[PDB]
């Protein structure tokens, strides 16, 4: 995936660039006249009595001055965005890699269960290992079941019919139980439960 | 027209038309809150001008590369396209630019932004890729313009009494990428801006510490971009020994930790990722004043770093 | 056309400073993409688009007022369109004359109101909706019955209190438009942020009446009275300040455009663990405990509706640490 | 040449020969003026510059005199011909070159008399008996101040 898409990196790629152009512009704003007869001192210094001189100089020590003063600003302006992108891989590196995420879309886009770090020049990379749920099939549900006119619900996961009997599982993966009195518990009125539907809950002593 | 013109003396370049606005008595000229004339009166017919910058609103244009191809198409800020034949100034200056000017059948397509000329419309939807307008991009396969998607269109219908499982799974890595910190500056202020001239250096000395000021402001930067990588993988101090085998019940890891028998210190994948990013001016700029400062921990101390992380995580919990 | 304007004899000075002029133009070219960036970042969640359904009634539960009507001439829900009611709030002549422009975003509204439609209509009608590869068709009242096990109370409280939850729910929904429209305030945030920037234009565009020292504001006043060993001493006044009120403008837009830059990563962040998931984190997605959220489209920002459970009317018991049988 | 075509129009903004993909914005290139709009108002009389550089008297400078022109052309290439050579021509409100292109709102001529010595006290910021007794000028003064 990296070798055939350049662009996987264009975030690192673009620190590097915007400071080599920050660099260069800096330079090339020496050669500027500034309202300035000259952007070189020397050739002010040669023609010219300080009377005259010094306006022409001040005029080039302003526009210099401001050139250097713009540049620090934007270095500052970069340096906090910079940072708040490096608190933010601490963070992962503590959450994702150091241990396991419960944050939605923190860690990858699945579900989180590893992560491992890669150096790269001015930044990290992350590999995130999640699980991707597939294969996905329809059953009859239902909210609870009533066994002798009491209600009877599951202690985790859902109740669903596979066509012919009725079964406990898990909403992650399907991997169908028996229902038994240990998988339920026993709680309500059964006519107090909108779409309960009735059923034998085997108990394990029989 | 654009045209030049001189009223009493009081001169300017621009466009004059018909004014509806009134003056005083005594009242030559007229002015807006930038001091812009706008408008004046006649000194022989006794009527007031509209004056209007020759362009205004903006345009934009268009191109797909010029390694590609050489067609443009331009964009008319905020106007319609029955007004950009006035708005340019097609009888008066344009030459080539008439046909970007003038409407023709298919070379005119009215968007929100304003009147793109040059460019045809599909009628279809795609991925953006040359943003225009709100909710219009073009794409060079000339130049087409088309309505951006914003994805595919799902129905999933409502029931109360089925619902979904998975039966299956697989396991994905997918990859993020974070920057950590910037490439450390200096600048000498004096070499900078005066450099050998001792006539400008006891001048510069007459704007007290601003010179200083700025040499300071860069070098707090320079500390905290240690800082920040430091902070992001120095997490556990107890460096772990690479392990020699790779192999940890069926998972392979030999992509992600260093090869102890290699010259390498680095990974497989490190080695691609260092090899993506690392893309006389240099003179110039030390000459000038400026240089570059290196980082405190080199790169195979940050390969120890995630070395460390992988290889005591692979080994063990409570990391 | 903002430093010089008409002014050629300007235009001819203006080149001796340099790219000073051309790195402000590419210093607001950056923000203005940005700003696109931040929206898509926070509204285009799910690249699949759901239909938004013809029954806005899920076990009870009324989503009437968050979802658009289909039959209706708006393509936003209730509250939405109350939302940018509320927000909304020559000059504009003098903007252009000086060289000062507005750009449209790249996403209209009606697409941002699909965004939100959709995260919505797959919330109400299936889980899984963060991944969304593989979508999974679950009824309301069992998506609550799940988001009621994660916070501690167990599931056969909703089944046997459905009626009076639903009805809580559509109460509270419906105080929402209610609360909206009798508080003029509670949208200030996105007020001020068109606010700061209109004023910012506006200051802008005053600042070329200034002399600056010169013996005039006006280009073509100086360059009608004095020939260029004076004029160029009055011009460069003029050049010099009006460069610094340009550069002023351009570094507080940068500075903006990280808070904002910010305030949009928090939004998006919201958006995937408080809307796409349930959130176990205290007072990040509402004040009790969190159960599920929905995103309301807004100008120059999104609006989060967070619904929570509250406890209430309780009672003291005396207690023990462990009990001893035998 | 920036002004052919709107890729020229990009070529010339961006600085660059060569643009990438994408959209910019770009500068006005595009129209320039031709010629130009000359108004000015119904003045066809000269400016009576005879009556007070070529006067039979003037006045001492303790009892300077002051006239007003009005409703005329101030045309100053005349006194090339009907006037004596000026050995102090200076401006101080305006460049003398530009004199020709300009109309006033109001103008007034103050005259009289003095010795070689003290005509450089008439001017601003002076001193000298002339400057603080006789004829004293603003610091902001927009004018022009003759002798010969
Ligand atoms: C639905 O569940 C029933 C009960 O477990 C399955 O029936 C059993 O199928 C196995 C073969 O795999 C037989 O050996 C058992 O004797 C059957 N038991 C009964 C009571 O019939 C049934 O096959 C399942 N159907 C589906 C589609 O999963
Ligand atoms: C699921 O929804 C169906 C309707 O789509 C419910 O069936 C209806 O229930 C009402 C109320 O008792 C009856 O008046 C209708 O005549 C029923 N229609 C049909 C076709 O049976 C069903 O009870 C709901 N199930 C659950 C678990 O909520
Ligand atoms: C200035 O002089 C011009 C002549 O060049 C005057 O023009 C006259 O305009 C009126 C219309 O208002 C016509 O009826 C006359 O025939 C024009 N005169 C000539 C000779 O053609 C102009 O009106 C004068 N303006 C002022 C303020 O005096
Ligand atoms: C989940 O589905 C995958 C297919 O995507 C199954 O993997 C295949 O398993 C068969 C053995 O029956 C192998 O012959 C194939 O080569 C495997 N395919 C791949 C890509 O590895 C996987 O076994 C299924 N898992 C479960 C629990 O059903
Ligand atoms: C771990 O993965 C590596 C590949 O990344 C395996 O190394 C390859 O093994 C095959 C079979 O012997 C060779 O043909 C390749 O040339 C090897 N590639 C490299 C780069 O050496 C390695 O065998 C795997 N380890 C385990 C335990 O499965
Ligand atoms: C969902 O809530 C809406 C109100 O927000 C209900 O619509 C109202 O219904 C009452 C009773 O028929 C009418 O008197 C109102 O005029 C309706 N208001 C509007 C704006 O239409 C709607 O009936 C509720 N839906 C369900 C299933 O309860
Ligand atoms: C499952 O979905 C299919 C459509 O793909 C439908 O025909 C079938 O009846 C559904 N199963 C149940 C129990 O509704
Ligand atoms: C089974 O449940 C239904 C409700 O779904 C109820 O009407 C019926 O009487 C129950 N049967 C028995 C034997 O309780
Ligand atoms: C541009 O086109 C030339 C051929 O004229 C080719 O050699 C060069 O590599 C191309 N550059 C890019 C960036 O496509
Ligand atoms: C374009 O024309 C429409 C009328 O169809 C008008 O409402 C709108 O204001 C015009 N826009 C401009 C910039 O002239
Ligand atoms: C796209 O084509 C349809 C006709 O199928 C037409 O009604 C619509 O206006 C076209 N879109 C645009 C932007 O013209
Ligand atoms: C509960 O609180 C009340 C005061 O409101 C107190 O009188 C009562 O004794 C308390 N119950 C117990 C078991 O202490
Ligand atoms: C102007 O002054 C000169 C003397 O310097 C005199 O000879 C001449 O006649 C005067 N011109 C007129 C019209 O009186
Ligand atoms: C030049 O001056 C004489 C007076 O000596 C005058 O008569 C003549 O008309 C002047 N020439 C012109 C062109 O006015």
């Amino acid at each position: 995936s990296l070798t055939t898409t350049p662009a996987a990196l264009g975030k690192l790629q673009d620190v590097i660039n915007q400071n080599a152009v920050a660099l260069n512009t800096l330079v090339k704003q020496l050669s500027s006249n500034f309202g300035a007869i000259s952007s070189v001192l020397n050739d002010i210094l040669s023609r010219l009595d300080p009377p005259e001189a010094e306006v022409q100089i001040d005029r080039l020590i302003t526009g210099r001055l401001q050139s250097l003063q713009t540049y620090v600003t934007q270095q500052l302006i970069r340096a906090a965005e910079i940072r708040a992108s490096a608190n933010l891989a601490a963070t992962k590196m503590s959450e994702c890699v150091l241990g396991q995420s419960k944050r939605v879309d923190f860690c990858g886009k699945g579900y989180h269960l590893m992560s491992f770090p890669q150096a790269a020049p001015h930044g990290v990379v992350f590999l995130h290992v999640t699980y991707v749920p597939s294969q996905q099939q329809n059953f009859t549900t239902a909210p609870a079941i009533c066994h002798n006119g009491k209600a009877y619900f599951p202690r985790e996961g859902v109740f669903v019919m596979n066509g012919t009997h009725w079964f406990i599982t898990q909403r992650n993966f399907y991997s169908p139980q028996v229902i038994t009195t240990d998988n339920t518990f026993e709680s309500g009125s059964c006519d107090v439960v909108i779409g309960i539907v009735n059923n034998t809950v085997y108990d394990p002593l029989q | 027209k654009c045209v030049n013109f001189n009223f009493n003396g009081l001169t300017g370049t621009g466009v004059l038309t018909s004014s509806t606005k009134k003056f005083q008595p005594f009242q030559q000229f007229g002015r807006d809150v930038s001091d812009f004339t706008d408008s004046v009166r006649d000194p022989k017919t006794l009527e007031i001008l509209d004056i209007s910058p020759c362009s205004y609103g903006g345009v934009s244009v268009i191109t797909p590369g010029t390694n590609t191809s050489k067609a443009v198409a331009v964009l008319y800020q905020d106007v319609n396209c029955t007004d950009v034949p006035t708005m340019l100034h097609v009888e008066q200056v344009s030459t080539d630019w008439r046909v970007y000017a003038l409407s023709a059948d298919g070379n005119m397509f009215q968007t929100q932004a304003g009147c793109l000329v040059g460019a045809t419309y599909e009628n279809s939807t795609y991925e953006c890729d040359i943003p225009i307008g709100a909710g219009i991009c073009a794409k060079f396969g000339s130049i087409v313009a088309y309505t951006m998607s914003i994805g595919e269109d799902q129905s999933i219908a409502y029931s109360n009494n089925t619902i979904a499982i998975p039966t299956n799974f697989s396991i994905s890595v997918t990859t993020e990428v974070l920057p950590v910190s910037m490439t450390k500056t200096s600048v000498d202020c004096n070499m900078y801006i005066c450099g050998d001239s001792t006539e400008c250096s006891n001048l510069l000395l007459q704007y007290g510490s601003f010179c200083t000021q700025l040499n300071r402001a860069l070098s707090g930067i320079a500390v905290e971009q240690d800082r920040n990588t430091r902070d992001v993988f120095a997490q556990t101090k107890a460096i772990y020994k690479t392990p020699n085998i790779k192999d940890f019940g069926g998972f392979n890891f030999s992509q992600i930790l260093p090869d102890p028998k290699k010259p390498s210190y680095r990974s497989p994948i490190e080695d691609l990722l260092y090899n993506k990013v690392t893309l006389d001016l240099i003179c110039a700029q030390k000459f000038n004043g400026l240089t570059v400062l290196p980082p405190l921990l080199t790169d195979d101390m940050i390969a120890a770093y995630t070395a460390a992380l992988i290889s005591g995580t692979a080994t063990a919990g409570y990391t | 056309m903002y430093i010089c304007g008409d002014s050629t004899e300007c235009s001819n000075l203006l080149l001796q400073y340099g790219s000073f002029c051309t790195q402000l133009n590419r210093a607001l070219s950056g923000i203005a993409v940005e700003q696109d960036r931040n929206t898509r970042d926070v509204f285009a969640q799910t690249k699949a688009i759901y239909k938004t359904p013809n029954i806005k009634d899920f076990g009870g539960f009324n989503f009437s007022q968050i979802l658009p009507d289909p039959k209706k001439p708006s393509y936003r829900s209730p509250i939405e369109d109350l939302l940018y009611n509320k927000v909304t709030l020559d000059l504009i002549c003098a903007q252009k004359f000086n060289g000062l422009t507005v750009l449209p975003p790249l996403l209209t509204d009606d697409m941002i109101a699909a965004y939100t439609a959709a995260l919505i209509s797959g919330t109400a009608t299936a889980g899984y909706t963060f991944g969304a590869g593989a979508a999974l068709q679950i009824p309301f009242p069992m998506q609550m019955a799940y988001r009621f096990n994660g916070i501690g109370v167990t599931q056969n409280v909703l089944y046997e209190n459905q009626k009076q939850i639903a009805n809580q729910f559509n109460n509270a929904i419906s105080k929402i438009q209610d609360s909206l429209t009798t508080t003029p305030a509670a949208l200030g945030k996105l007020q001020d942020v068109i606010n700061q920037n209109a004023v910012a234009l506006n200051t802008l565009v005053k600042q070329l009446s200034s002399n600056f020292g010169a013996i005039s504001s006006v280009l073509n006043d100086i360059l009608s009275r004095l020939d260029p060993p004076e004029a160029e001493v009055q011009i460069d006044r003029l050049i010099t300040g009006r460069l610094q009120s340009l550069q002023t403008y351009v570094t507080q837009q940068l500075i903006r455009a990280a808070e904002i830059r910010a305030s949009a990563n928090l939004a998006a962040t919201k958006m995937s663990e408080c809307v796409l998931g349930q959130s176990k984190r205290v007072d990040f997605c509402g004040k009790g405990y969190h159960l599920m959220s929905f995103p309301q489209a807004a100008p120059h920002g999104v609006v989060f509706l967070h619904v929570t459970y509250v406890p209430s009317q309780q009672q003291n018991f005396t207690t023990a640490p462990a009990i001893c049988h035998n | 040449d920036c002004s052919q075509d709107p890729l020229s129009e990009l070529k010339c903004t961006t600085k660059s020969l060569t643009v990438e993909k994408g959209i910019y914005q770009t500068s006005n290139f595009r129209v320039s003026p031709s010629t130009e709009v000359v108004r000015f108002p119904n003045i066809t009389n000269l400016c009576p510059f005879g009556q007070v550089f070529n006067a039979s008297k003037f006045p001492s400078v303790y009892a300077w005199e002051r006239l007003r022109i009005s409703d005329c052309v101030a045309d100053y290439s005349v006194l090339y011909n009907s006037s004596s050579s000026f050995s102090t021509f200076k401006c101080y409100g305006v460049s003398p070159t530009k004199l020709n292109d300009l109309c006033f709102s109001s103008v007034y001529a103050d005259y009289f008399v003095v010795k070689g010595d003290d005509v450089r006290q008439i001017a601003p910021a002076q001193t000298g008996v002339i400057a603080d007794y006789n004829y004293k000028l603003p610091d902001d003064f927009t004018g022009c101040v003759l002798a010969w």
